[PDB]
């Protein structure tokens, strides 16, 4: 995809990650663990709700129409009715051709572009308290108990807290 | 001693491939199908008013074959013709067969109104084994076969005004008779001459006499021609001979109405859209199993299946 996340510098998706979309794995003194991200996840899925809806978004009803199928050889006129359906249908089956392709680059693009956002803004909580590996995972240069871990992942880390201690550690 | 906090998403073991901009095929961890490929088999009765025409087509049902008198007055979202139907009346005709269908399979109603027309100095009411009404010989119910009474067969000439407010569809016809012995014997005048006319237009018709292939026991045949009188407007009928005379008019409407080739049964069930090939649902954009539809129907297309993306690029572990 555009963002380079999502089979980009993520290596790969998380098979036992089953109640989200994106989320954290945490390696601490007390051990580890998974959590969804809860925000991030809705944004993805109400974004492709939102196409799924205009997609199927019924269009026409039709009621009288021409004849498509002829027991009799007529020529001209027949000929013509036969051009006039072949027509439409190529055109349409061309257009659902089309929608699927950019709906479903755009798609990927958009997931991507989720994990991207929460990457992205991880990184800026953290502050000056850990440095990014490269491969979607913080190095954080302080105590980070399970409490710790939540404050992150639940928008309430104050980084001033450990500041001090992780700058300490990080510059050697 | 730190900590490590990984970002990541989702994968599942068994993915989807799809198509994009710059894939034929790439794995995603979700798809759903944009085409409907499959029918029940069967044409839902709901919500619109299917009239299935078992033996009948709907030109048979307007001209009253026998066998067909139990569509008379009937009305219908969607007239259903099926490939068992067959003629078992006079052998006929319509010049412009196609258009005549069209036009009544549109207007939805064989509502018949019957008219007082005189018929001075000929035979009403003539049948013919060919078309078998009970045990004794009959005709097409909306149909009045005229010919000579006594020696005679004089220049008929009526008018019908209407004064309705609504359009008279006027079906009538032309008898062909094989040999010079029929045409004389029903109708004197060697040779006959049907003139139907409005103010705004006019049809005339010259019989021909010769033989045809035998059909239900006539090398003759009876050819179907029709008329419309808009309100204000005059019918007036002319002939000396060879005319197959209306008995009134149908009632013509607009609206939803349309007709519909299939062998496909009726069910109780529900189903905006329908297909001969059976009643299909309307929750995807696009479909493949027809391109004869009538209703609310997915747009008809020529690929089987499209895939649309629910879901992230999948990469599993
Ligand atoms: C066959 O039937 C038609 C229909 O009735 C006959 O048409 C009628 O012919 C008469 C006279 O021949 C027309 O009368 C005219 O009326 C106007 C006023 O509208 C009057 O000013 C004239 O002096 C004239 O008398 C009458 O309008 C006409 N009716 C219609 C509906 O067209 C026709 O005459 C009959 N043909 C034969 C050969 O008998
Ligand atoms: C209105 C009328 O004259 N009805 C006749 C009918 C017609 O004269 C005929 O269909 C015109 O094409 O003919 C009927 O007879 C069939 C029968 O007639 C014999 O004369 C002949 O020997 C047979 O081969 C056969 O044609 C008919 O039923 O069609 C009688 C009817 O009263
Ligand atoms: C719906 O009915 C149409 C018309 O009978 C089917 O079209 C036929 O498809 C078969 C392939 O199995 C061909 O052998 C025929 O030549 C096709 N005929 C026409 C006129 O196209 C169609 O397959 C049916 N679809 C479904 C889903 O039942
Ligand atoms: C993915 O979509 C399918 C239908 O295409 C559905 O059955 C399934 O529940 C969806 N996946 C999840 C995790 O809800």
């Amino acid at each position: 995809g555009l963002f380079g996340a999502i089979a980009g510098f993520i290596e790969n998706g998380w098979e036992g990650m089953i109640d989200g979309w994106y989320g954290f794995r945490h390696q601490n003194s007390e051990g580890t663990g998974q959590a969804a991200d809860l925000k991030s996840t809705q944004a993805a899925i109400d974004q492709i709700n939102g196409k799924l809806n205009r997609v199927i978004e019924k269009t026409n009803e039709k009621f009288h129409q021409i004849e498509k199928e002829f027991s009799e050889v007529e020529g001209r006129i027949q000929d013509l009715e036969k051009y006039v359906e072949d027509t439409k249908i190529d055109l349409w089956s061309y257009n659902a051709e089309l929608l699927v392709a950019l709906e479903n680059q755009h798609t990927i693009d958009l997931t991507d572009s989720e994990m991207n956002k929460l990457f992205e803004k991880t990184g800026r909580q953290l502050r000056e308290n850990a440095e990014d590996m490269g491969n979607g995972c913080f190095k954080i240069y302080h105590k980070c108990d399970n409490a710790c871990i939540e404050s992150i992942r639940n928008g309430t880390y104050d980084h001033d807290v450990y500041r001090d201690e992780a700058l300490n550690n990080r510059f050697q | 001693p730190g900590a490590t906090l990984c970002l990541g998403h989702h994968a599942v073991p068994n993915g989807t491939l799809v198509k994009t901009i710059t894939d034929d095929q790439i794995e995603v961890t979700n798809a759903t199908e944009l085409v409907q490929s499959s029918s029940t088999g069967k044409i839902c009765n709901n919500p619109h008013r299917i009239l299935d025409g078992i033996d009948c087509t709907l030109i048979d049902a307007l001209l009253g074959d026998p066998h067909c008198d139990v569509f008379q007055n009937e009305t219908w979202d969607l007239f259903v013709e099926r490939s068992k139907a067959f003629s078992n009346c006079y052998p006929y005709d319509v010049p412009d067969y196609a258009s005549l269908r069209s036009l009544v399979a549109s207007s939805g109603t064989l509502e018949f109104i019957t008219e007082g027309f005189t018929w001075t100095g000929v035979t009403q009411n003539g049948g013919s084994n060919a078309c078998k009404r009970g045990p004794g010989s009959g005709f097409f119910s909306r149909l009045n076969w005229l010919t000579k009474s006594g020696s005679t067969y004089p220049v008929l000439n009526v008018t019908m005004p209407n004064n309705d407010n609504f359009d008279k569809l006027y079906i009538w016809g032309v008898h062909h008779p094989s040999t010079n012995q029929e045409q004389t014997s029903l109708y004197v005048q060697a040779s006959g001459r049907v003139t139907v006319s409005t103010r705004r237009s006019q049809q005339t018709i010259i019989p021909n006499i010769g033989s045809r292939p035998w059909v239900r026991q006539a090398s003759s045949r009876i050819s179907i021609y029709w008329t419309i009188v808009k309100p204000g407007d005059v019918l007036v009928i002319n002939s000396n001979g060879n005319l197959i005379a209306p008995r009134g008019y149908f009632k013509m409407r607009t609206g939803k109405s349309s007709i519909m080739r299939s062998d496909a049964p009726i069910d109780t069930c529900i189903s905006e859209c329908i297909t001969p090939n059976g009643s299909i649902p309307n929750d995807k954009p696009f479909q493949n199993v027809n391109k004869i539809t009538y209703g609310a129907c997915p747009k008809y297309v020529k690929q089987n299946t499209l895939k649309l993306a629910t879901g992230m690029r999948n990469v599993p572990e």
